[PDB]
């Protein structure tokens, strides 16, 4: 039984006394402010336990505590999302009528004519549309009114409250020790089974039991008050049985092996519901049944305290061959050894699937009307794509702080990180390359095509018309997708989305899905994405793999993970820190997943989104201009910049006012950025030298010198006003653009 | 100069040039700059102590 | 005194961080030490090695890449037997640090000072005074 | 709309002159450097210590002041040219209801004016202003590469 | 006419730009403080904290109220 | 009237931008049922837009050719409710500010550690300057007279040039 | 290669020839200051121009001061 529980109790004293302290954490700030700076230092470092404190268990016990208090600020979240719903929304109307009524959950107070934001979203209501998709997942649900969504915003303020309780309470009262939080394999137990499994299979209760008969009963017709309270299907089986027939013979299939049985409710249909234009709930419920087993399964594979298992050193240990030395040796000790190793990989892999989230949603629109509400589904790919893109860049800024601080060179010799890191300049070098053939490859045929359309040569372009590029491998996988339905998934009845291949589905006269076709256009803007992806990898990897010493600066790892220069020396170090690549890596991240946002947007209103119209022809939201116009970067400007500014540019006087206020504010605070960007910290501490000499002169010099902020500090001010103003300005336009169209 | 007496500084390069110390020490022996001088604003490096000669100090 | 070029090196099993084509044509520098014992270090030009017991030697392409590594020694092994030589091509080797037995942070006799000013910073000659003269702005 | 884009020229004059001024008066001295003329015109910093000093040369205040007389003339040009098409058109109305908040100069400036020029060529042919068309872009790009 | 206007106000920007960069160059390189005693340059230079942060003053002035009016309107 | 501008309340303009602002509103109201809480709240509007309309025009504001009310600030006394009664509001907030903020750095100064002054304030102590400065033009100008404003160019210390 | 100068309000702490990473400055013997010693800069073909010692100097304006001048392979830190 060496994995036990074991807790300090009452460890600190739950006292007001530090609170007075500001800076109490580190021995540097706890001595008082003398210059600005220091209350610059004391906001920037605050949550860096590991720089205040040597042990490894008190750091724990900070850092699950703050993860109690980010849980109790996500409950509260929820449960104002719920309130909102359930008090100051349309959603009874939306329910009656979806494909008519904007959802609808902000209204604004009359103040200084701000009450013209509360505009005819529809069903007897006023205030500002809402793009979360709340509405659609409440439906899916089975929510049908509002006092069910008072007891959910009930739930989320329990919930919040026994977060931030627990959060108190594990720090003060009783804080595990460390030997608790190194137990790799019994918390992967834990969360594969427990947390995933456990919650997998409660949910596909929930979907069985509440979502699919109450959808089944709206998508029939009935009316939302007219439709069963959820606990009279846990009791009343007959009723059940008239919706899904299966539910007659109860759990004695599942027993005894003869699944079969369930297929009224446990289906493989694929594609979408004609009615709502989204995934069939039956679908989704064998997905999490399906998903709970096989997660369930997988928290058994780890040993914890009977003989069975895996040792997860031992996997790792034993995984060496001819080309990689030592191997896998001594990553068990770093994983559970060094918070930020931990932190930089789970980073990059909760980037990663919420890219993965952004590009499954639109294809296969997972709730009911969610497809036709464009809005909705522009602003839920925007997102996910923004929080991929944030989560991504800080995987490497933690792999880079692990590299500066908690690699020891003494436990890592010879396996595979000492092998990159003794190999770095054929990977950097082999990268570099791929970037530049790539933006050779990518970009300079977009210029290739400007100036042969703008030289009247229109047969020399890379197009359809003139020479092609078509994308062979892209267009083949499409057509396996589309044959898959009784050849290679036999028991699928339709594909898994109508993106690959297959029929239009449309709900309310709108374009649920249709095939997404790819051509010359589609080849060239792969292309550029996957040339901006390689070169952010390169200043990201480039800052990890150099960030402890170089040729330029051998002792690059005692000046720290942070550090903006080494001097005006060696012809100038400026910004050799790795903490300057992930500043340069965020730039690079900016604009691709601007590129990938601007892909999506001009290519599901060009030639997916739209009306369908007599005869079965679909006229889309900008008319099919992808194929001609996104080969040109002028096309670009014009067909898609230029043409689809228009709704933000004329929103003044309308309840999209707003977003032309939001628009020009963000133009600003992007420009206003590269004050701090373009400028160096010494000429503005020499212009404060005279403003205090004008303070001086009158007496009233502050006792807390001014000074100008740090060179790290000037760079992390501009990249975030920098990021600021072009995602808020993306965010204007693209919100007006389809709240006005779509 | 005298030790705990007020000081205006008279270097034109200080960071204190005419601002007002305190004399810390005195120096006896052959020493270029004998007098140490301690001020309450902190330098651009940080440093709040600096060595003067008697004509770089002036008393107030 | 003169570096002796039998010394076995520390175990390293190579990088693309060594020195290149310059080191053969212009310079390259080396550093020896004593270790009491057979421990790994961090190399100045990428991962780690394991220096042998007894006399270590290495090459390097920069004279702060030795210094990197003489400091390193210093603190984490307690190692200041560290001599640091630059080698021409011609195959003449100039003693470089400590270089005169003793290190530069503690005073030894027979050391002239170079580079002293006799008056303080701000007591430099304004730019247009030696305009167009050989002399020099330090008074 | 004539006032208030006269205090505008006002403001950018004043400012772009106060680090003109600045980078004059402080060439030969300030605190971070009291022997900056030692070091010349043009040098790159005093490196990271007492605070970091990037920038604190004389040259780098001319370096910062060209962005600001590019701003300048820009707000000046801008003014001109929009006032002059409005009434050569006829309708300086335009011109003076638009002018008096930021989104008028926006879509009325800006972006009404802007297409002609961006049709220089597109899928459907081209004309005479294809060159200017194209050296618009070409004026994006540089600018950004500046970046 | 549009060219010429726009043609020329750059020209003079430049100009002026030019001006102030080389009396910087001046001060640093050719200004002699002792053959300069008490002159109009000397006592520019021993008042210069007074322009700059009157120029500070002025440029903030005008700035956040135009800039006000301007975001008011809008 | 000044500078060939129409007194707002005769111009035809402004009555213009009355109708179109409130048909504007009308329009959307004819979408809504009589006692239901968007009816209710459009006609607040169209009461507070009318409100505002008929205000301005009886105020002695000049609209110009836009029909959009113009502000006179060359001084004269016709017009001085425009910028110069606002201005001199203006200073007199503006000036107790100040002093009052100069008065706790004074304070702070001649404290046990100062900077700890200004980053947590003494509350009753700053509260008693903030109630101080309804009477900062004299205060201010007798602190000017007595030599306590202004320090001596000789303690204020400067660059080397 | 870069020029260093130390000038005569040094205090001899020794800050600068322990910050050095290229073993430009040295200590020698002066009966200028209390600690009777001062810094010397025989070495400055070696010099980087990093201006570590600038940083390391605690006197109120820097006692060691780095001139940057002619650049060589020494002096640009250059292993190539
Ligand atoms: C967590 C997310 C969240 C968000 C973003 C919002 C946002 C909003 N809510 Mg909602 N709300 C939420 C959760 C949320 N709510 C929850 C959980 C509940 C259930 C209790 C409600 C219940 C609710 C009601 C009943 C109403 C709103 C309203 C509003 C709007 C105006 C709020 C306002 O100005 O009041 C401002 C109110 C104040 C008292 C101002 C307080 C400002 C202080 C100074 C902030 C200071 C914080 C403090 C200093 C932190 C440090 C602590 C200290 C010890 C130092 C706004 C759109 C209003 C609305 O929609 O009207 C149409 C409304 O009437 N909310
Ligand atoms: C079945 C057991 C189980 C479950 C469900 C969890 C669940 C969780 N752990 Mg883990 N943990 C476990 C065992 C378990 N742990 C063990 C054995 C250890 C020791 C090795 C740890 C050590 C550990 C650490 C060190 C940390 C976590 C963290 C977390 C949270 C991750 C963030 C998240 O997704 O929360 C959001 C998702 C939710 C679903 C919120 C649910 C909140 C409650 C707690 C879930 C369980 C309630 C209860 C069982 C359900 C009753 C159902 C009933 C109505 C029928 C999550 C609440 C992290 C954290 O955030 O700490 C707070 C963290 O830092 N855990
Ligand atoms: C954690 C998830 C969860 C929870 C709490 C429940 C809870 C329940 N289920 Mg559900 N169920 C679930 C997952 C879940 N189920 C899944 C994943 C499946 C798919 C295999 C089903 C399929 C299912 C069927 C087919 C039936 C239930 C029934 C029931 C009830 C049990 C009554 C009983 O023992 O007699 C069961 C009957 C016998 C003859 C024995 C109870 C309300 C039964 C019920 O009362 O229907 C409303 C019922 O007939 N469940
Ligand atoms: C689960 C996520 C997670 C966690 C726990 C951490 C945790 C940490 N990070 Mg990592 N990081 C993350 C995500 C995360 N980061 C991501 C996504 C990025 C990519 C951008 C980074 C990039 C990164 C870098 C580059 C650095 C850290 C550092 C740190 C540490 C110090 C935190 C601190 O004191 O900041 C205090 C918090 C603040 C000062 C908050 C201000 C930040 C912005 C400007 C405010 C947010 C704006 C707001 C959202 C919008 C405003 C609205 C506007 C319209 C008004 C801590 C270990 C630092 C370090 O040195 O650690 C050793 C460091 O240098 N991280
Ligand atoms: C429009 C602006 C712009 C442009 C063109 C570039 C261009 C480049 N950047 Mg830079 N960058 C920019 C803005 C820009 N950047 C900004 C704002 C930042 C701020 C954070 C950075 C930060 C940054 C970093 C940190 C990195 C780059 C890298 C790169 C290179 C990518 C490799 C490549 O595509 O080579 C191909 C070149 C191009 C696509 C440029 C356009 C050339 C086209 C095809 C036309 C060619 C015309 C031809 C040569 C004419 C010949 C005749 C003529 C001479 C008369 C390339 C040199 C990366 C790099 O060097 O890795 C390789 C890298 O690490 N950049
Ligand atoms: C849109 C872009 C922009 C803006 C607004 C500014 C603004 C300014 N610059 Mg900068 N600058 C920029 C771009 C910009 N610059 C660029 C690209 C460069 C080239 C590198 C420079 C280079 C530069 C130099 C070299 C100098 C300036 C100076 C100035 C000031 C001159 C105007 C003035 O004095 O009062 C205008 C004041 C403002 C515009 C401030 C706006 C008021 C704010 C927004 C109040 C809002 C508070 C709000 C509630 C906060 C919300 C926070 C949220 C988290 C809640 C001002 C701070 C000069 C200076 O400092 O003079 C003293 C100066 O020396 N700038
Ligand atoms: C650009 C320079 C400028 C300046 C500085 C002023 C300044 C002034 N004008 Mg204006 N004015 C100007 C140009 C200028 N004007 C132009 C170009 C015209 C168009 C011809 C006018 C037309 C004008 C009129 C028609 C009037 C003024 C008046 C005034 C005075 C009223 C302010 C006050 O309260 O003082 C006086 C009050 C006190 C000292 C104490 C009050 C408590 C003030 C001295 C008014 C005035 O009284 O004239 C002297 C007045 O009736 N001015
Ligand atoms: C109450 C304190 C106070 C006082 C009396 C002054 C007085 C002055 N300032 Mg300073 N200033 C202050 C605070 C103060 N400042 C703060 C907090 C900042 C940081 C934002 C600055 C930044 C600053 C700059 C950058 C400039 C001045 C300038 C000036 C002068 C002209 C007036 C002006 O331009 O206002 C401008 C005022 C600001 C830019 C900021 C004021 C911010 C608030 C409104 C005032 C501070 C409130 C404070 C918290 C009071 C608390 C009181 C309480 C404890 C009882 C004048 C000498 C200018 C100058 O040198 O002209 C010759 C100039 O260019 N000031
Ligand atoms: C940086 C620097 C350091 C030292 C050296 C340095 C190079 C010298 C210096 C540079 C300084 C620089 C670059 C200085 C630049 C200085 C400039 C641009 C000065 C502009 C002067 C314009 C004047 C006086 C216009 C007067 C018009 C009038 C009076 C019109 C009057 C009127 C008439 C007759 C007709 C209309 C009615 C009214 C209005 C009555
Ligand atoms: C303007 C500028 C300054 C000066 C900026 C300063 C001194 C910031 C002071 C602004 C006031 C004092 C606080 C700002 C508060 C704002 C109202 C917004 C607050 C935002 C949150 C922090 C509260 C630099 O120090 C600098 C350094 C390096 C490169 C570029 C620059 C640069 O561009
Ligand atoms: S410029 Fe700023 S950053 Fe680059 S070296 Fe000089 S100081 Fe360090
Ligand atoms: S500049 Fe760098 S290399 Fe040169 S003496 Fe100073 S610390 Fe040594
Ligand atoms: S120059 Fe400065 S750091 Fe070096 S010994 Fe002298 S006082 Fe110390």
């Amino acid at each position: 039984k060496k994995v036990s529980i074991t807790v300090d109790r009452d460890p600190v004293a739950t006292s007001f006394e530090k609170w007075a302290q500001p800076g109490h954490f580190s021995r540097t700030l706890a001595k008082g402010p003398k210059t600005t700076t220091w209350i610059w230092n004391l906001h920037a470092d605050v949550h860096d336990f590991d720089s205040h404190t040597n042990s490894l268990e008190d750091i724990s016990r900070k850092i699950f505590s703050a993860h109690f208090g980010q849980l109790s600020i996500i409950f509260l979240w929820l449960s104002g999302m719920y309130f909102h719903g359930a008090r100051f929304s349309n959603y009874s109307a939306w329910l009656s009528n979806p494909t008519a009524v904007k959802p609808s959950a902000q209204v604004v107070w009359p103040i200084v004519g701000q009450e013209v934001l509360n505009g005819d979203v529809g069903g007897g209501f006023q205030g500002v549309q809402v793009t979360s998709g709340f509405f659609q997942i409440w439906r899916s649900s089975g929510i049908t009114s509002e006092v069910e969504l008072y007891w959910c915003a009930l739930a989320g303020l329990i919930m919040s409250g026994l977060m931030i309780f627990a959060g108190w309470f594990h720090y003060h009262k009783a804080a595990p020790k460390l030997e608790w939080f190194q137990n790799a394999e019994s918390m992967l137990n834990h969360h594969l089974s427990g947390l995933l499994g456990l919650g997998c299979l409660s949910w596909a209760g929930h979907q069985i039991h509440v979502s699919l008969p109450v959808n089944k009963l709206l998508d029939a017709g009935v009316a939302p008050q007219e439709i069963p309270l959820p606990h009279e299907f846990l009791v009343n089986r007959d009723l059940m049985a008239q919706l899904y027939p299966s539910f007659s013979k109860g759990l004695v299939p599942f027993f005894t092996l003869n699944w079969s049985e369930y297929s009224d409710f446990l289906t493989f249909k694929g594609g979408l519901n004609p009615v709502t234009g989204g995934l069939w709930l039956s679908d989704t419920a064998h997905h999490h049944l399906a998903l709970a087993v096989l997660f369930i399964v997988a928290g058994h594979m780890y040993r914890t305290n009977w003989g069975i298992g895996h040792s997860m050193k031992e996997i790792l240990e034993a995984h060496k061959g001819p080309f990689t030395g030592e191997g896998h040796k001594g990553l068990y000790e770093i994983l559970t050894t060094s918070w930020h190793a931990q932190l930089a990989i789970n980073l990059a892999m909760l980037g990663s699937v919420s890219i993965i989230v952004a590009h499954h949603m639109y294809a296969m629109p997972p709730y009911p009307y969610i497809a036709t509400d464009y809005p909705t589904q522009l602003s839920i790919f925007t997102h996910h794509m923004w929080i991929g893109g944030f989560c991504v860049c800080g995987g490497a800024a933690h792999a880079g702080i692990f590299m500066v601080r908690d690699y020891n060179p003494a436990q890592n010799y010879n396996n595979l990180l000492d092998r990159v890191i003794r190999h770095r300049d054929a990977i950097i070098s082999h990268l570099n390359w791929i970037c530049i053939f790539l933006g050779f490859h990518s970009f300079g045929l977009y210029i290739h095509n400007d100036t042969m359309r703008a030289l009247g040569r229109t047969q020399d372009m890379f197009s359809d018309t003139a020479i092609q590029l078509k994308p062979v491998f892209a267009q083949w996988v499409q057509s396996i997708h589309t044959l898959a339905p009784g050849n290679t998934t036999p028991n699928a009845l339709a594909t898994a989305s109508y993106a690959f291949g297959g029929d239009v589905v449309a709900v309310g006269n709108k374009v649920a899905m249709m095939p997404i076709s790819l051509g010359t256009a589609d080849f060239m803007v792969h292309h550029i994405h996957a040339f901006t992806i390689h070169v952010t990898v390169l200043i990201l990897l480039k800052g990890v793999l150099f960030s402890r010493n170089s040729r330029l600066i051998p002792d690059k790892a005692n000046l720290g993970f942070r550090f903006p220069c080494d001097g005006p020396g060696r012809g100038g170090t400026c910004q050799s820190s790795a903490w300057d690549s992930v500043f340069l890596g965020l730039f690079w991240m900016y604009n691709c997943i601007s590129v990938v946002i601007f892909h999506f947007s001009w290519k599901m209103q060009s030639d997916v989104w739209g009306t369908v119209q007599s005869d079965g022809t679909v006229t889309h939201i900008t008319g099919g201009n992808f194929a001609q116009s996104a080969i040109t970067i002028n096309g670009w400007l014009r067909d898609f910049l230029w043409a689809q500014a228009s709704q933000v540019i004329q929103s003044y006087g309308s309840a999209l006012s707003a977003y032309g206020l939001i628009f020009l504010g963000a133009h600003f605070i992007w420009a206003f950025s590269l004050m701090f960007l373009f400028s160096g910290r010494g000429y503005w501490q020499e212009l404060i030298e005279s403003i205090v000499w004008a303070h001086n002169k009158l007496n009233v010099a502050p006792a807390i010198q001014p000074r100008a902020l740090s060179i790290t500090q000037g760079r992390a001010v501009g990249l975030a006003h920098y990021l600021l103003g072009g995602i808020g300005t993306t965010w204007a336009f693209f919100l007006a653009r389809i709240i006005s169209v779509g | 100069v005298k030790r705990g007496s007020k000081v205006r500084i008279l270097r034109k390069e200080s960071y204190w040039y005419q601002d007002i110390g305190t004399v810390a020490t005195i120096d006896t022996s052959g020493i270029r700059y004998p007098v140490v001088v301690r001020f309450e604003k902190v330098s651009y490096s940080g440093v709040n102590t600096n060595n003067f000669s008697l004509d770089e100090v002036v008393e107030v | 005194e003169t570096l002796n070029l039998q010394i076995p090196s520390p175990t390293f099993e190579g990088s693309t961080g060594g020195w290149l084509r310059a080191a053969e044509v212009e310079e390259k520098y080396a550093i020896t030490w004593t270790s009491p014992k057979e421990q790994v270090f961090e190399m100045p030009t990428g991962g780690a090695a394991i220096m042998r017991q007894g006399e270590n030697l290495l090459y390097l392409a920069r004279k702060e890449q030795c210094l990197a590594l003489a400091t390193q020694v210093k603190n984490s092994f307690k190692i200041t037997d560290y001599k640091v030589y630059r080698i021409f091509p011609s195959g003449e080797v100039q003693y470089l640090h400590p270089k005169d037995g003793v290190f530069p942070e503690k005073v030894n006799a027979g050391r002239v000072g170079v580079g002293n000013v006799s008056h303080s910073i701000g007591k430099n000659l304004n730019p247009a005074q030696i305009k167009f003269t050989s002399k020099s702005f330090n008074g | 709309g004539d006032f208030l884009i006269h205090h505008a020229i006002a403001l950018a004059l004043h400012t772009t002159t106060l680090i003109l001024v600045k980078g004059a008066l402080d060439a030969r001295g300030s605190k971070l450097m009291p022997d900056k003329k030692d070091f010349g015109y043009a040098f790159p910093c005093d490196g990271p210590g007492r605070g970091g000093t990037c920038d604190i040369s004389a040259w780098d205040a001319f370096y910062l002041s060209m962005f600001w007389m590019l701003n300048t003339i820009g707000w000046v040009t801008f003014y001109w040219h929009w006032k002059h098409i409005t009434i050569w058109q006829g309708n300086a109305g335009q011109f003076n209801e638009s002018s008096t908040y930021i989104m008028g100069w926006l879509r009325d400036y800006l972006w009404l004016n802007s297409s002609p020029l961006i049709n220089g060529y597109n899928p459907f042919g081209m004309n005479s202003l294809s060159v200017w068309s194209w050296m618009f872009l070409f004026g994006h790009l540089i600018w950004a590469t500046g970046f | 006419q549009s060219a010429l206007y726009t043609h020329h106000q750059y020209i003079a920007g430049f100009l002026m730009v030019g001006a102030f960069a080389h009396g910087a160059i001046f001060f640093v390189r050719d200004y002699d403080p002792e053959q300069n005693k008490n002159n109009v340059l000397a006592r520019i230079l021993d008042h210069k904290e007074a322009i700059i942060s009157h120029l500070s003053w002025v440029s903030l002035f005008l700035g956040f109220h135009t800039l006000g009016i301007y975001v008011h309107n809008d | 009237d000044v500078a060939g501008l129409t007194p707002c309340g005769e111009s035809k303009e402004f009555a213009r931008r009355l109708d179109g602002s409130v048909k504007k509103l009308q329009t959307r109201l004819s979408k809504y049922e009589a006692g239901t809480p968007p009816a209710l709240a459009l006609q607040k509007q169209i009461d507070k837009t009318k409100n505002r309309f008929d205000r301005y025009g009886k105020a002695g504001l000049l609209c110009g050719t836009d029909g959009l009310p113009h502000l006179i600030t060359d001084g004269r006394w016709t017009h001085s409710g425009e910028f110069v009664i606002p201005g001199l509001l203006f200073l007199y907030v503006a000036g107790w500010i100040g002093w009052v903020g100069r008065s706790y750095v004074l304070f702070a100064r001649t404290a046990d550690k100062p900077t700890e002054k200004e980053i947590i304030i003494d509350v009753p102590v700053a509260l008693s300057f903030v109630s101080t400065g309804f009477i900062w033009p004299f205060s201010a100008f007798k602190e000017f007279t007595s030599g306590n404003l202004i320090v001596p160019a000789d303690e204020i210390t400067v660059s080397p040039r | 290669s870069h020029s260093v100068k130390v000038y005569d309000t040094c205090i001899g702490c020794t800050q600068c020839v322990r910050a050095c990473p290229c073993d430009v400055l040295e200590m020698v013997s002066w009966d200028g200051c209390k600690a009777g010693q001062i810094a010397s800069a025989p070495r400055t073909e070696d010099c980087i121009g990093c201006k570590r010692c600038e940083t390391a100097c605690p006197t109120d304006f820097l006692s060691v001061r780095v001139y940057l001048g002619g650049e060589t392979t020494r002096s640009m830190g250059l292993a190539y």
